């Protein structure tokens, strides 16, 4: 078994790669099978697989994709996830059924596979072009369910090795499609650093509009929507970074769906920041400011409520909803020993200023 | 399967009567599909009554099950997804799909007006729950039902 | 259940024997198979191994003198 085996059957299935670009595929799908019944043997391991790699491309190609030829792929990857020495060739053997996979519509088992190599990462330091292949997929992946966080630190992943950022024509997108993405996202503490994070960056300042964007989402009193898409909804459209806008606009059911996102973003936007501010407040005014009828803000706010996100107790009657109104009667004098408490120690810290101040002018 | 379907017949306990049947399909495993078939349904509809839907949606989901394929799982899962919804327009629809296996099982009949008035309750305390008083047309009008059952409901709820 | 197996073995030709093993046989009996297929370099183990491991484990002769019955 000192190559006894390895220089034979290497030698057969170079002489098949000569074949198969000339012999029709009746005899070469015949030579593929007598040459297959040493696979299981294992003590080769590598040699097996790529006969069974060529097979399924062809197979493939005769019927220019086939879903049935996919599942013939998917069993051995994780019997030679470690069966060869090797980890570049496996990191794309294990990467390329994905995208059969996908063309067979099944996101459950792409997702388990998945999570094969999430943790054999820098596997790009001589192939910048897999490591793309690689984020390519799971933004097609997330981009069926609604997920609207992980596709930013994706792209936040794309901030890789310089061969990314030094070809503008399309870093601009680039960086362009994960200041778009973050504002979809609800609102919570990990976007609220990241919102913070992916701000205050130099090159940044490249773009207006998009600075701009991100400028508005992060103070507080919003807009009426109508003048934010009138201000905004025309650059969508031009420039060299408007792929990505494209895909928020191109596609009918997602530029539809997108919208419905937007727009439920910033009617969620006023509701905290006005509940932040007021203390109690009627419906009309409610009604007023959302530019909406009164009976979608009720339905609008139901969902919230019983989500566990805003702490409101609406009374109908009347219509005055109350925020932030809880009250105890053991926590009243709690605040007030804080006051006093504080009281104190402002009284104590005064006393130092003036001696050190003194200090300077009545010495003498 | 006999012991089960006794055990579930008066109506004292699930988790044995579950117990008993997924023994059962242990006796119908790899040997005898066609009661497998019906052990499956059993299994399911009787987790459903512990009020334990997620865990039909992950039991179904496993490999076993996954070799055992069917349609009537279908309604199962459509009755789970009602049931973690909370609506009883999702079920009633459920019911109307799927009729011809849901009321066609003896024993499924008995157990439905309990199923139904737990799912009830359910709905109308996820309804009624974010706010505070309220004049009672509109919760009768978001239930889509009629007045009077509906302030009985409430009396006896809480009472 | 953790090993590999092939997929054509069969255990039922194993069970139905008569020859009252302990339970710490069982144990023995599917390691050894295991060691034999691992000896040729082969990782999938067959039927063959089983038949030589189960051979190799029991070791009952006759004790059957037959002139008596």
């Amino acid at each position: 078994r000192r190559s006894q085996l390895k220089q034979a059957v290497a030698k057969m299935v170079q002489q098949c790669c000569t074949y198969v670009e000339e012999i029709t595929d009746l005899p070469i799908k015949l030579r593929l099978i007598d040459t297959l019944r040493m696979v299981t043997e294992g003590k080769i391991y590598v040699e097996i697989e790529r006969a069974r790699l060529t097979k399924t491309l062809a197979t493939i190609k005769e019927q220019n994709g086939d879903v049935k030829e996919a599942a013939s792929i998917l069993q051995e990857l994780q019997v030679e996830t470690y069966g060869s020495m090797e980890k570049k060739e496996r990191v794309e053997f294990i990467l390329e059924q994905m995208r059969l996979c996908l063309a067979v519509k099944d996101y459950i088992r792409t997702q388990i596979i998945s999570k094969k190599i999430n943790t054999k990462f820098f596997q790009e330091e001589n192939t910048e072009k897999l490591k793309l292949k690689y984020y390519n997929l799971m933004i097609q992946l997330d981009q069926h369910e609604g997920s609207y966080l992980s596709i930013c630190k994706h792209y936040r992943a794309i901030y890789d090795t310089p061969c990314i950022q030094a070809e503008s024509e399309k870093w601009q997108q680039a960086l362009k499609s994960v200041v778009l993405y973050v504002i979809l996202a609800p609102f919570d503490n990990e976007q609220s650093d990241l919102v913070h994070r992916i701000s205050g960056d130099k090159k940044l300042e490249e773009i207006p509009k998009y600075k701009d964007l991100l400028k508005l989402f992060t103070t507080m009193e919003l807009m009426r929507w109508s003048t934010l898409v009138e201000d905004y909804g025309m650059e969508l459209r031009k420039g060299s970074l408007e792929s990505p806008a494209t895909d928020v606009f191109g596609s009918t059911e997602e530029g539809e769906k997108r919208w419905k996102d937007l727009k439920n973003r910033v009617v969620e936007h006023n509701i905290r920041i006005m509940a932040k501010y007021y203390t109690r407040i009627t419906m009309k005014r409610m009604a007023q400011l959302l530019d909406l009828s009164v009976d979608e803000s009720e339905a609008f706010l139901s969902n919230l409520v019983v989500n566990k996100t805003i702490f409101a107790k609406v009374d109908r009657l009347a219509g005055i909803i109350n925020f932030q109104r809880p009250k105890d009667p053991n926590n009243l004098l709690n605040d007030w020993s804080q006051k006093l408490n504080s009281l104190m120690s402002l009284v104590n810290k005064t006393t130092h200023l003036i001696a050190k101040e003194e200090m300077i002018h009545n010495l003498q | 399967m006999q012991s089960g379907i006794i055990h579930a017949a008066e109506e004292k306990d699930w988790k044995t009567a579950y117990s008993y049947f997924y023994e059962a399909f242990e006796g119908y495993d790899s040997i005898d599909s066609p009661k497998a078939i019906t052990s499956l349904k059993y299994m399911l509809l009787c987790k459903i009554m512990l009020n334990t839907p997620e865990d039909v949606q992950a039991l179904v989901s496993g490999k076993l099950a996954l070799r055992y394929a069917g349609r009537q799982t279908e309604a199962l899962k459509c009755v789970a997804q009602a049931s973690k919804n909370r609506s009883l327009a999702d079920f009633e629809k459920a019911l109307t799909d799927y009729r011809a296996e849901l009321r066609d099982d003896p024993i499924i009949s008995t157990h439905l007006a309990k199923l139904y008035d737990n799912l009830l309750e359910q709905n109308l305390i996820r309804v009624i729950e974010p706010f505070s008083r309220v004049q009672i047309e509109h919760i009768s009008s978001l239930i889509k039902l009629s007045k009077a059952d509906v302030e009985r409901k409430l009396s006896q709820m809480i009472l | 259940s953790k090993m590999n197996l092939s997929e054509e073995v069969d255990l039922e030709d194993y069970v139905a024997r008569p020859d009252k093993i302990s339970g710490a046989d069982i144990n023995s009996i599917c390691q050894e198979s295991g060691m034999l297929a691992v000896r040729e370099n082969r990782y999938i183990v067959l039927a063959k191994d089983f038949e030589k491991a189960y051979k190799t484990v029991i070791k009952k002769d006759e004790q059957e003198h037959e002139f008596y019955k």
